[PDB]
């Protein structure tokens, strides 16, 4: 019911020969980083709030918590983008990253396409590390920018710290982008049409992730393909610790589970990159 | 075409209904012979004759069934007024005792139209005559007086009748809910 | 298990039926409760009374109707004795005029099977009471006399009433055709 | 919710014009003959078994009693069809049949299919009165026979009088046309497709009737037309004393209801027929 | 020429310890539950629309009056299985189930194959107040999911009450089963070719149940057999109140008739139960 | 920053007398019915798939869990409405409901429009209860249906359970509900441009109550409005325990808090409805 290492290697062989695997990368990707996840943020915007960071967690979800903070004070979220600039993108950041498995081998392919969700330079910058080049997509205006002619695009699909007014952090942002009018959410919409996404280090708890997967479903299904047609194109979610639910729900929008070794996350990762070479 | 049939197989009930409601083009005439449940309650009789009559005819049907009910017979005939005039004719008048002659004429309509049985119930207080007189009308009339009047309806004529008699003031309650 | 069934929603017909016609292990009992229909005549009532009954229990049925013919009445009530009683409980001795009490009490048994309806008629000749008296028995036993008696159907036992009543040569005659 | 005479008038005017309109007659078609209808055979089967007609009719349904008679004794059928033979195509019944309005109305048109589902030749033998030829189709060996060119085929449904083996009366042998593969169950569906009908004395009480219109629904709404498309093609069903709950049925089955005059029922179907001329 | 319960006995003890003797069980098998039969349901359907219960019953058979219900109001036959459902299967219909004889000596024997048509959890809710364990099949899901290896099979042959698309009880549903083409047909059909049936407070009045014992014996007469071997496999009839014509139609199908004492019902259909242990 | 009882009613009597205020009733307005809320249908969904209870609500939310449940088996979904049915709208609720002090002080005010997300009929049993009439609007052949001149219209929000295909439980459900296309959502944002509403027994959890009331101060913030003419018409929510957080996101949407006291909620509830009056 969920594929292994060497199981689902072949199946990402082939679409990557083609050009047609992009990989989706989340906050689970730069946590060998020593970086703060969806959880350790709320642990201090609990402090700057005075709240004790167990206390502030039981009151609401994660969008709605950041949504509180916003709100509490003038310029409060201006103070926090500012804040994360310095701790996301610091020069100590900077170091672990050349030296880190997964953002090597994640550089040593010749991607075209990579969306992440993190708001920090270091999907990009893996990409600088190896003498690449690339090519950070935030809003309208970098869409129409100049860019080199063959060049990863990286499309930062929750915002980049250097432009914060694109930043999707607070319950007000996330309702925003829900319309699918932003212009990462209708670049988004278009390469789901055509390819197969890697998820790495990226949990589905978006609910706006969530409701691009079950509109492309309905163009599915509507489009009334076979029982072996609609099944051909798939998705890949490698995980260490899906539960038991998640797994069905995504089998539903034709997303397969990889099923990495929970032992050692850093290099359960960089052996599946290495395995699509 | 007429939507709502008027059935009885008493020639002498249907001119009386036309006199009055004949120049509507709404209602027609059916003939067809349905047999009444035994009860002495007016409302349960007609109530039944409509469903069997509307089993004959399949149309939207109009029956009528009346009552004579009298105190000194506590109520009797009631609805069973049908087999005493062929039993007792004029004998009626003097099985009654003289002196406790006061009775109440009913009558009943029911229409159904297939889904509801609607019933119209019209009542003329009254007494017993000493002994039958008059001619016209037909089956009881020559032995009901009713009260106020020192006639019976056998000697008034079709228009002085139905100035009296519970049909009279049915017609106008059977045209205004139906529409003829 | 019964092959037959007597049909009756009255307590005190059943009881009367089984004091004869009891021991037989061939009948059984039932209580489903039939519409008569308006008509004086016995043989009509009792007629459309079985093929009404049979289409309640769906099995081989007995019913029971009966009549009160009054000489004064010429005939009535007949077979409309259930709602006579009802209405005039000992005023019936009342309106009738003394001196020509004579009556009959017809009583009437119709067997059908499903496919044939076999009527039996027995008949008693005597005459209204000029008051009620008696306390046994039930409907209009106080008031009727059989001819060359002096009493009443009300103040003979169960057993002096049969050798009297229509039910008593009924027995014989029900048993015999049917084999009970 | 109803077609009164009127009204149907022009609309049967243009299926006839067009040769797409078809009558089926039933028992009420021949009932000024002095016929028995369906209630009227009971009450003689009755009488031969030993019943009262009254208890006789409330142990089945008209399919059943038939049943019952002709398995009470051996060749029990074979007499009803000889008595019905004597009893329907009598002499006194042929004289009845030149003076009845609805036959010499019926005759007047020049049909080129009619349909009837009772055992008497009163509808072929009405063409005959008014100088016209007929053709009988019963059984199997009369479509493969010998007809003339253009000369209208009376489709006898339920069998005919001079083929005893035809009849269908009993239970048994409304189950046996339950199949739709007799040659007048072939010849209706095929007909059903392209025309019109006209039931005139007629009341859906045969469940292989009803179950052909069902099934020609079947056909109309797996093909998926517009609500304007699929309700173009109507059948018409001539009664005076329809009820309540059975014209909603048949709507169901584009078949309109003319209500016709009930205090003369041979009139009211005779200036019926007349309109359409 | 009708078997009695001490004359029937023998023969169903015989059937049952071959194990080839299969329960079909009807309305008035549930009549101790005070639940409607097909007459009560008629006169909750005429208060909904509107009609006196006594007008609306002779407009039609119980097919064409449930036609006529659901076609009324959009959304109206959703309606009455919900409120069916709130009212047979309810909870002081279960308090009766326990205390019922009929249902105890039912759930007695180990059966293999139980039949219904009508839509309530008391057939094999008996079988689990015996601590017994059954298994519904009511629809294509049912019958290729997943059961235990020896478990009562309880095949709800007109449909359950938690499946609202399995009921048949308009006119069309009888229509669409007229094809023998359902799940339940099928499974049927296949039972019918090497089992005694036993019908129980069931009364023939469907055409589609008749028409299964019609074309059974359309195997039978055309394989040939004598008149010895034709007539060996019976099929039996218990029944109270069976009237004079429709027991001699059965004989032609091999169904015998088994006469039970009509003045307590309950108890005649229990003492059967616990004569065939 | 939160009102109280006796504060809140005199702005809810001037709501009321002016025909502008609109009950919003949720899943606690029928605890005292002894119905499940949201966390013992997933206690009850985890018994049926063998979960243990408190592993089953580790894995993911509410509209996660129970779209997990409807795709485990074929008719899963079907069977949960009509077991549903059986214990939400069972006799015992009903009794439980005369007797209910929130529903009489309900019933008691002459209301027009009444949303609800919860599917039980005792809101609008609760109508019925005092005399009134009702008229239940779930889906789209309800809002073009026949009603009364002057009733008031229980709008269904999430589904009945008489009408199964309205019910949205599971995660695909809401998403469908995410275009704010059905028509409970396009009546309920043309009521909500006129009219305040007052929150009794919810707690918004669901994401597309919270997105309805987002888009409201899209029209409200691109209208331009001042600082006083912008949150002059106000929404009411009575909650007996929100947190911390919440009551500072419904701020910014014009919902006010109305603080309920906690030690009995029935009594608090029905102490809110008769100052109304
Ligand atoms: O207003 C009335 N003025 C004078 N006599 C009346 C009247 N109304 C009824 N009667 C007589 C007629 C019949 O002898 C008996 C009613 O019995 P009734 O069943 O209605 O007469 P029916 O069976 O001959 O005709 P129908 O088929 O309309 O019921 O009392
Ligand atoms: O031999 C009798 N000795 C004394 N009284 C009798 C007798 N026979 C009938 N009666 C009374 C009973 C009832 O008051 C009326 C007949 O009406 P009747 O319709 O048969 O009585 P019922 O409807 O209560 O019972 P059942 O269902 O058997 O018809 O006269
Ligand atoms: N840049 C990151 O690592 C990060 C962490 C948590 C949320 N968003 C981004
Ligand atoms: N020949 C007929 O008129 C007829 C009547 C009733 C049934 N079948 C045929
Ligand atoms: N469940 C039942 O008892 C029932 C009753 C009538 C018709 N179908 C089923
Ligand atoms: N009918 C209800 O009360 C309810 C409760 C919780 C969820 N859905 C419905
Ligand atoms: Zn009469
Ligand atoms: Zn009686």
């Amino acid at each position: 019911t969920t594929l292994t290492l060497s199981e689902a290697a072949p199946l990402l062989k082939k679409e990557f020969r083609e050009g047609r695997l992009i990989p989706f990368l989340g906050a689970g990707f730069s946590k060998p980083l020593k970086l703060p996840d969806g959880s350790q943020l709320i642990a201090s915007l609990a402090k700057t709030l005075g709240f004790e960071p167990e206390l502030f967690d039981m009151h609401g979800r994660f969008e709605q918590l950041a949504e509180f903070f916003a709100i509490s004070a003038p310029n409060r979220l201006q103070r926090l983008v500012y804040e994360m600039s310095l701790s996301f993108d610091s020069a100590e950041a900077e170091a672990l990253r050349e030296k880190s498995p997964m953002h090597r081998a994640l550089a040593a392919l010749d991607w075209r396409t990579i969306y992440t969700t993190n708001y920090d330079k270091h999907v990009e910058g893996a990409l600088r590390d190896a003498g690449k080049q690339a090519a950070v997509l935030a809003s309208f205006a970098d869409f129409q920018g100049p860019r080199a002619r063959d060049v990863c695009e990286v499309i930062k699909f929750h915002g980049t710290l250097d432009q914060p007014d694109t930043i999707v952090l607070t319950e007000s942002s996330y309702f925003q982008r829900m319309a699918l009018d932003a212009p990462p959410d209708q670049r988004l919409r278009a390469d789901l049409l055509a390819n197969s996404f890697l998820f790495i280090g990226y949990s589905f708890s978006d609910t706006n992730i969530r409701y691009i997967w079950y509109r492309m479903n309905q163009l599915r299904e509507q489009s009334q393909l076979g029982v072996k047609h609609s099944q051909a194109r798939r998705c890949f979610f490698a995980t260490h610790g899906a539960g038991l639910v998640q797994p069905d729900i995504l089998q539903q929008w034709n997303i397969d589970v990889i099923q990495l070794d929970p032992t050692d996350k850093s290099a359960s990762v960089a052996r599946l990159l290495e395995s699509i070479a | 075409a007429p939507t709502w049939f008027y059935n009885t197989t008493n020639s002498e009930k249907l001119r009386e209904l036309q006199h009055v409601l004949g120049g509507s083009a709404k209602l027609g005439y059916l003939t067809a012979k349905v047999t009444e449940i035994l009860d002495v309650d007016l409302e349960t009789v007609i109530r039944a004759k409509a469903i069997a009559a509307y089993r004959a005819v399949r149309v939207p049907v109009i029956v009528e069934h009346g009552a004579l009910c009298i105190d000194a017979l506590n109520g009797l005939p009631g609805a069973l007024v049908k087999p005493f005039w062929e039993s007792l004719d004029t004998r009626l008048c003097e099985v009654i005792p003289a002196g406790q002659r006061t009775a109440r004429a009913r009558g009943a309509l029911c229409y159904c139209d297939g889904r509801e049985r609607h019933v119209l119930i019209e009542e003329t207080e009254g007494e017993i005559a000493p002994s039958a007189r008059g001619t016209g009308g037909f089956h009881w009339d020559p032995i009901f007086i009713p009260k106020g009047q020192t006639r019976t309806f056998a000697e008034m004529s079709l228009d002085e009748k139905l100035s009296f008699s519970p049909l009279g003031r049915l017609h106008t309650r059977l045209r205004t809910e139906l529409g003829l």
